[PDB]
């Protein structure tokens, strides 16, 4: 599906006009609020003291259609950044009128006109009436994505067009959005309405415009082209970014006059349906994380926390990570017992945090399609998953599985353990102390065991998302630190966002860890070249894990496991947002640290600018032992 | 919260 | 409606 | 429909149970979580060391059944109040016990009993769990109206009951109730469940309940009457609690046994649909504040701030008020302008805050009904309203309208009214700065002018309920005085509460003040007897208004107008409740201060125990001026 | 069902 | 908000 709208500057009526646009097909129609045309003084009379009504009244609609049906525009005249005073109180007074008038319709979205270098004097009329009532509207600023004084065509005989490769100078308009969204402090009111010219700029600008709020998409029907039946189309790097804007959900504005007047205007809207059907449908993992997107969530923690049945119910959905186990522990079954010795021995296996049993229903299944005899303990913490555990004994397994109800950092076994096996693989890789707990459980592994997963690490990537920073400042919680919220990870989708460069790896854990010094402290640096100029909002944390051999099981982007779903990545915030550009490489600084009760990340970035430390000594997170 | 997170 | 109304201009 | 379950601590099987109790017409079952007679313990060595499950498993039921369908219970040889070390232990560690597996379950609500007066250590248990992780499952308190000391027979020869009234001792219940939720701070997830019981007490102790945060009603089904078709009923008394229980929307829990073998279960159901149909249907106010009640909302200032177009869309669906001021002012053209004077006389009116012009409206057709020839001046100050009125008065409206955008303060009228007509009351009856609009505009007033609002008075009801309390507690924000949210006045539609006295009348303004030095300052003290123990949360405030002569729009509940549904009661907070016994009196103090450019109240509970001024300085609430 | 089935008990 | 609240 999807939500397009029309874009008008006359309006004779608006039943008409509104039934006109229904009967087109248009969801929506945005249109000014005042006569475009119409200049109002507020300062020199006799001007001043006009009389009569100032515009069409608000009963002509029901409020139900003012608040869907209506999108506000600015109108054209008001110029508030102007060199003169008089124009400049007189657009002043203008603005701040058609804005009022427009939360007096009380309006779903206004549209403001962004297409100037400086327009910082807007930018505090905005805010400024964004701290006043209740103003529950939104604001889309039309800002191009190629400014018009870049796409004029160069038929002046002595004002020549720049033909310099000005590789800075095509981004010109990002920075117009940029320098406005700092001014208003990256208010959540305010969002971008990007405008599609007809020619498009390099992949890199693109791709510069992911993560930016983007809520609606202008298209001017003189960027469709006419095939040979005269119907409108568009080109194929135009439907590929239609494509992507589709993927980023936004809405979709025709703006201009119908230019195939052989065909009626609905056709326009039409084709965006045909395209609306060509996009691939969804994959499991894309169906899967539907409604999660860019929603930030604590991540789990299980050492000191119990789990509910539901969460247990949505981690046995995955097929890929458990049928994977059973592969893992198929091999290391088959290579640990040689077909001669297959009768006679059997292998002590462990599964550690089994929860429900999904892992011992793995381990069996793996041991019966191997043909070889096991013994099972399961080591369970929690009571209530013990007690499940206890009944699927009763009921199924029988005598091959040993149920534990203890830690195993404080269970002594009575058999020296084969093989262990265990998930406590968070988003990122050591984030529920996996290792912690699996070199605990070592004092009870034979000298020739082994240990699933085999080995973890986990890898970090610069990413710039708005969305992201907006939504963690709008974490807030009273009763506590004012800037915590951006010294805690959270587990995001990271639907929204644009990745500055590859992951690179950040800690590696080996189990079973024989070396005589055992110790999880740690302490890295990454180096992150850049090659977009755009600002940096945070880190996205990712992970991979060799569970035996061959068997693999990631999710970073590159080789992310295909259909998995169990994890999302992490995201670790950074207080203030840092510009960077064509070289200045990020140089970035993870600790990982514990004092025997506690363990906790602190990260920094050193270069291109220095940031705080954050998180000092598990100050605003930690994750209990 | 589905996926890994409250 | 017209048999491929949307192909690709050319 | 009205949502029953039914209880049961019997379910030898749950699939077969829900079958049947879904059959029957249940909505959901309140079933033991762990067997009722499955003693446990936890310091013990033989004991402790148990082997086997301790409960059913979950896998018995999907997630949705689990946290939908099904309600735990305590078991009853849990006694966490026990006077011996052991058993005290035993209780408090099965009880914790329970709850966790509640949790784990997500069941939607948990029951536990207050059988007994003392509850202290269970209070203790109750809230170290709910501060403790993160979970939504409510606790439902099981308080019987009368205490089970009280409802035995007279079968013991040497410990025979008393007929003595005990007045106090009706309530004894409740006390153990209220000390109950005061250990657990007033948290917002305990709600209590009281079993009706044989016999009623007092109609006062079921007022003083009714005021709780009840969430369901137990029905034995010992308690319903065979009629002369052995069918079940309910007595008079009983009907009646159940109508009132109804209209606070509980959930009826029916338990016991089928007494009336020869009929089926089913048969008690099906009389309380019986009884939730033909009960007396909801008015035209109860059907308009449907979904606003208990719900805290802050007054509006349309001095201060310009309202949207559906607030005052809202304020026109009320017919009643504007029929009342077209009869007030019919009645005041009649009486100034005689039958000979009829033509050639035409009286200036005078609309101030006309709005979006019904007051208008309402003039024109009084004046036509009357047959007498008038011109108004609609005076308005909101732009966007004047905008709508400048519209309205283009077409539709002769010359006899002149649409005047300005403040009535600051307008220079250049004609002495006749007649000022406006509707500046607020919940309260001065809470929009009525009094120092219309002194302001009485300067441009005729001699013998006549205020169509006359006069209007407030009034004051003490008022207890745990539920405005708590929904107010959790009005805290951030960025404020933690106890701000207690010095503001919220107007709500009480629901769930209970009227300790009658109101009295608290402000009194008369217009126009004729009288020199007019001063709106003001100072009033009340009494109010109290005939029951409860507990002072706040103090309700209504109004009424004179407008002309014999016409009055009143929302006082002793003299509600029919049908007057756009004002709301007010709420006046005090952050500390205040016990008050039978017999006290309850003294209360109010100020109204308008230093310049500012106004807001100042209200303090003298006695029978001083509490704090509230909003000293208008430091948390003030109407801006 | 039954005619008088939820009148009161007398 | 309804009435005469917010
Ligand atoms: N130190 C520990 N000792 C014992 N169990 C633990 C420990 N830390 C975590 N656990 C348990 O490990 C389990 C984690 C797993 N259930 C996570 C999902 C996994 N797919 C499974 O079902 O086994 C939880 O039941 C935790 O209670
Ligand atoms: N000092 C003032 N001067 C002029 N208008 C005012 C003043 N204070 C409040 N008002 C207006 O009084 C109006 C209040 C009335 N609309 C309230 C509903 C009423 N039934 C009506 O429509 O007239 C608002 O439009 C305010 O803008």
């Amino acid at each position: 599906r999807v939500s397009s709208g029309r874009d008008l500057n006359c309006v004779p009526e608006i039943a008409d006009t509104l039934g006109a646009v229904a009967k087109q097909g248009f969801d929506f129609l945005c249109m000014p609020v005042f006569h475009p045309r119409f200049k109002r003084e507020f300062i020199q009379e006799p001007a001043k003291n006009r009389p009569g009504p100032q515009t069409r009244s608000d009963l002509l609609l029901s409020g139900r259609d003012w608040n869907t049906l209506i999108v506000g525009k600015l109108s054209p005249w008001i110029r508030p950044d102007s060199k003169v005073e008089k124009i400049r109180r007189n657009s002043e007074a203008a603005m701040l009128q058609e804005l009022n008038f427009g939360a007096y319709l009380g309006l779903p979205a206004f549209l403001l006109p962004l297409n100037q270098e400086d327009n910082t004097n807007l930018a505090r009329v905005l805010t400024n009436h964004i701290h006043t009532g209740h103003h529950s509207s939104m604001f889309w600023m039309r800002v191009p994505l190629v400014a018009p004084e870049d796409l004029r065509d160069d038929i002046i005989e002595n004002a020549p067009t720049t033909h310099t490769e000005e590789y800075s100078g095509e981004e010109k308009t990002w920075m117009w959005w940029h320098n406005f969204r700092t001014l208003c402090d990256y208010s959540k009111r305010i969002a971008v309405a990007l405008e599609i010219g007809a020619d498009l700029p390099s992949n890199h600008v693109i791709d510069r415009w992911l993560g930016e709020p983007i809520k609606a998409a202008i298209l001017p029907t003189s960027i469709f082209l006419t095939n040979k039946k005269g119907f409108p189309v568009l080109s194929k790097m135009h439907q590929r970014l239609i494509f992507r804007l589709l993927k980023l959900e936004v809405q979709f504005i025709i703006t201009g006059t119908n230019h195939h007047s052989e065909k009626e205007f609905c056709s326009y809207l039409q084709y965006l349906e045909y395209l609306s059907q060509n996009r691939p449908p969804p994959n499991a993992y894309e169906l899967f994380a539907k409604g999660y997107e860019d929603y930030l969530q604590s991540p789990l923690q299980p050492l000191m926390d119990n789990l509910e049945s539901q969460t247990y119910e949505v981690f046995e959905k995955d097929p890929i990570k458990y049928s994977q186990y059973q592969q893992a522990i198929y091999k290391c079954l088959l290579d640990r017992v040689p077909e001669e010795e297959k009768d006679t021995n059997v292998q002590v296996l462990m599964v550690l945090g089994a929860g429900r049993g999904p892992l011992v229903n793995a381990s069996l299944r793996a041991a019966k399609q191997a043909d070889r005899r096991i013994k099972l303990y399961a080591v369970e913490k929690n009571p209530n998953a013990v007690v499940t555990l206890e009944n699927w004994q009763f009921e199924e397994w029988g005598s091959q599985v040993t149920v534990v109800s203890s830690d195993m950092r404080e269970w002594v076994a009575p058999e020296k353990a084969d093989i262990i096996v265990s998930e406590l693989l968070g988003s990122f890789a050591d984030n529920e102390l996996s290792p912690e707990c699996l070199d605990g459980a070592q004092h009870f592994l034979k000298d020739d065991g082994v240990s699933i997963p085999g080995e973890y690490t986990s890898f970090l990537a610069p990413i710039s998302s708005s969305k992201l920073y907006n939504e963690v400042r709008a974490c807030r919680e009273k009763d506590r630190d004012p800037e915590a919220q951006f010294e805690m990870p959270y587990v995001v989708r990271l639907h929204n966002f644009h990745q500055l460069s590859a992951p690179q790896p950040c800690f590696t854990f080996s189990h079973p860890n024989r070396d005589p010094m055992i110790d999880n402290n740690r302490y890295c640096t990454l180096e992150f070249p850049v090659e977009v100029n755009t600002v940096l909002h945070g880190f996205a944390g990712y992970f991979e894990t060799v569970l035996y051999q061959d068997i693999t099981l990631s999710i970073r982007p590159e080789t992310h496991s295909p259909g998995m779903f169990s994890w999302f990545p992490i995201l670790f915030p950074i207080k203030q947002p840092i510009t960077v550009r064509e070289g200045q490489t990020i140089c970035v600084r993870f600790w990982r640290c514990s004092n025997s009760k506690k363990v906790w990340y602190e990260w920094a970035v050193t270069a291109p600018v220095c940031s705080a430390i954050h998180n000092p000594t598990g100050r605003s997170y930690t994750i209990g032992l | 919260g589905r996926g890994r997170g409250r | 409606t017209v048999a491929g109304q949307f192909e690709d201009a050319d």
